[PDB]
RNA sequence: AAAAAUGUGAUCUUGCUUGUAAAUACAAUUUUGAGAGGUUAAUAAAUUACAAGUAGUGCUAUUUUUGUAUUUAGGUUAGCUAUUUAGCUUUACGU
RNA sequence: CUAGUCUGGCACGGUGAAGAGACAUGAGAGGUGUAGAAUAAGUGGGAGGCCCGGGCCGCCGGUGAAUACCACUACUCUGAUC
């Protein structure tokens, strides 16, 4: 459990051979497993925190019957009470294509009396519970959630891929972003003995290359 | 040495501090050459990539 | 333990040291050197009881069993090199080698040449024995 | 436990062009197996092949010697 | 068995993997008839139920109508063959 | 209990070739449960961006996550060794 040292970890500007599109790209981490069971209870899973987010592209379901429903049409997002939640009925999953649409959703003060119920755990090791620390509100924080809080999961391909660079935000953010990844990687990290094996680079879509 | 470095590379990192400790001496010289050799270990790794 | 060689055209060619003495009888077939062997059978293989290891039916079933063994390796021809006691003592064969030789003719083995290689001393050293003999 | 004789290849006897036949038989040799060479195990070896054998319409009492 | 939907954060009962059952004929019979083996067990085979992980899902888990009433009952699981008329397999496509 | 003697290990004390066994590196082929016109090749992909106003497959009907522009990966052979 030894990766690490950060006397030259620098000089990422290199971004004309892969970025050379209109729009702007994500720069994910990626790593190679090995020593791992996909099936039985070997779970790698966590939460790796950044300070400044840069740009993660989801979608979120907004809910509400407030102002927030009044202020959160100016997002232009198909934003709709309770036709939208009729349209997602037990039918879209036996539908082979996933009924989930939304990678968050609403926990605000117009589904706080609807919220304490029974329903407690399910996605929130994926990443898919919504609360007040990390602005579920939806009225202004709609537009700042763009900029949201990553994490990652395990399935059957034994791979791991997650979103921590942006090649509109400079280097010297995303930077720290690193800093705190590793961090928080080596952190998290049963028995398993150095479980890097190479850390990838990697941009929006493309052809296969080389660098560390 | 460069058995050490083929023991790095064979990734055996009780056996390799066994060895460093029995041939330098004491456990605090030993694993400042761990760490010396984990060091230019890696230094040879971003040579070899680069 | 096979023949790669055709079968119609030419035969797979062995020799057999048939070694008959009065108590004893040896089923060794060899290649036509005589250096790689084949099989070799004992009369003790056979009978538990070395008063009788000459034997005409016990010679019958050795010849025959080597016979089987040496058709599941695929030799058809042999020649036969019968032995004898030989030395200064007798130059007579054994009874087991007259049961033994229509044996193995009778259980589906070709014949070729049949010829002695008994180790026949012309001058050499004193028998074993006394002056007045075996007596009894 | 195994059989012995099964991993033996067979080579075919030549006799020189001054005879009639040049076909003589088969006999079982070793492969060369890493540092031995089967060449060099068949080195010296001696056969006995009769002269009505050898040559075809002649006498059948004589006998010759062949070395390999 | 198919359709309102308040819901339980809108939202279904898991083709997978892991632990548990307690089900899953005997005989004929290739050594062997008998008591175990090495059935069986343990405990990574599988169809059903439970819990976990998550491939399967926001775990746990909820409601209205329809399938009412033509309630039905009979029958096809229709063949192959022949130019047509028509002949005519208890279903062989090793038999 | 020892001179003396025997044996084993450590440094003095290296090299070239063949044969057997194990480990690693640079590359090229490399993927057909149901189903789909197509080795679904792969996940976060992306509805679009490349090149010279125009070029490609799409989104998807159908599979339990579908082609361009970013990584060598669970893993099967060829494969040259400082």
């Amino acid at each position: 459990s030894r990766d690490t040292l950060y006397e030259a970890v620098r000089e990422v500007l290199h971004g004309n051979q892969r970025k050379r599109r209109k729009f702007l790209e994500t720069v994910e981490l990626q790593i190679s497993l090995k020593n791992y069971d996909p099936q039985k209870d070997k779970r790698f899973s966590g939460t790796v925190r950044l300070k400044s987010t840069p740009r993660p592209k989801f979608s979120v379901c907004v809910l509400g019957d407030q102002q927030h429903c009044d202020e959160a049409k100016a997002v232009d997002i198909p934003h709709m009470d309770i036709e939208a939640l009729k349209k997602l009925n037990k039918n879209k999953k036996l539908v082979k294509k996933l009924a989930k649409k939304y990678d968050a959703f609403l926990a605000s003060e117009s589904l706080i009396k609807q919220i304490p119920r029974i329903l407690g755990p399910g996605l929130n090791k994926a990443g898919k519970f919504p609360s007040l620390l990390t602005h579920n509100e939806n009225m202004v924080a709609k537009v700042d959630e763009v900029k949201s809080t990553i994490k990652f999961q395990m399935k059957k391909v034994l791979c791991l891929a997650v979103a921590v660079g942006h090649v509109k935000m400079t280097d010297d953010e995303l930077v720290y972003n690193i800093h705190l990844a590793v961090n928080f990687l080596v952190s998290l990290l049963k028995k398993n003995w150095q479980n890097v094996r190479a850390l990838y680079i990697k941009s929006t879509m493309g052809k296969p290359q080389r660098l560390y | 040495e460069r058995r050490a470095m083929e023991l790095l590379k064979v990734s055996k990192d009780k056996r390799a501090l066994k060895f460093i400790k029995k041939r330098v001496g004491t456990h605090i010289r030993a694993k400042r050459k761990r760490e010396e050799l984990s060091s230019v270990l890696a230094a040879m790794r971003k040579a070899a990539a680069k | 333990s096979l023949g790669p060689q055709v079968a119609e055209g030419e035969n797979v060619f062995g020799v057999c040291h048939i070694f008959a003495s009065f108590n004893d009888t040896f089923v060794h077939v060899t290649d036509l050197s005589g250096k790689e062997t084949i099989c070799r059978v004992t009369g003790g293989m056979k009978v538990k009881a070395d008063r009788d290891e000459s034997s005409p039916y016990a010679a019958m079933l050795a010849a025959q069993d080597v016979a089987q063994r040496c058709k599941e390796l695929g030799i058809t021809a042999l020649h036969i090199k019968l032995r004898a006691t030989g030395g200064n003592r007798t130059k007579t064969p054994g009874p087991g080698a007259q049961s033994a030789l229509r044996a193995l003719a009778r259980s589906g083995m070709k014949i070729g040449r049949i010829e002695d290689v008994t180790p026949i001393p012309s001058d050499s050293t004193r028998r074993k024995g006394g002056r007045r003999g075996r007596r009894l | 436990v195994v059989d012995p004789f099964s991993k033996k290849d067979w080579y075919d006897v030549k006799a020189p062009a001054m005879f009639n036949i040049r076909n003589i038989g088969k006999t079982l040799v070793t492969r060369t197996q890493g540092t031995k060479i089967a060449s060099d195990g068949l080195k010296g070896r001696v056969f006995e092949v009769s002269l009505a054998d050898l040559q075809n319409d002649e006498v059948a009492f004589r006998k010759f010697k062949l070395i390999t």
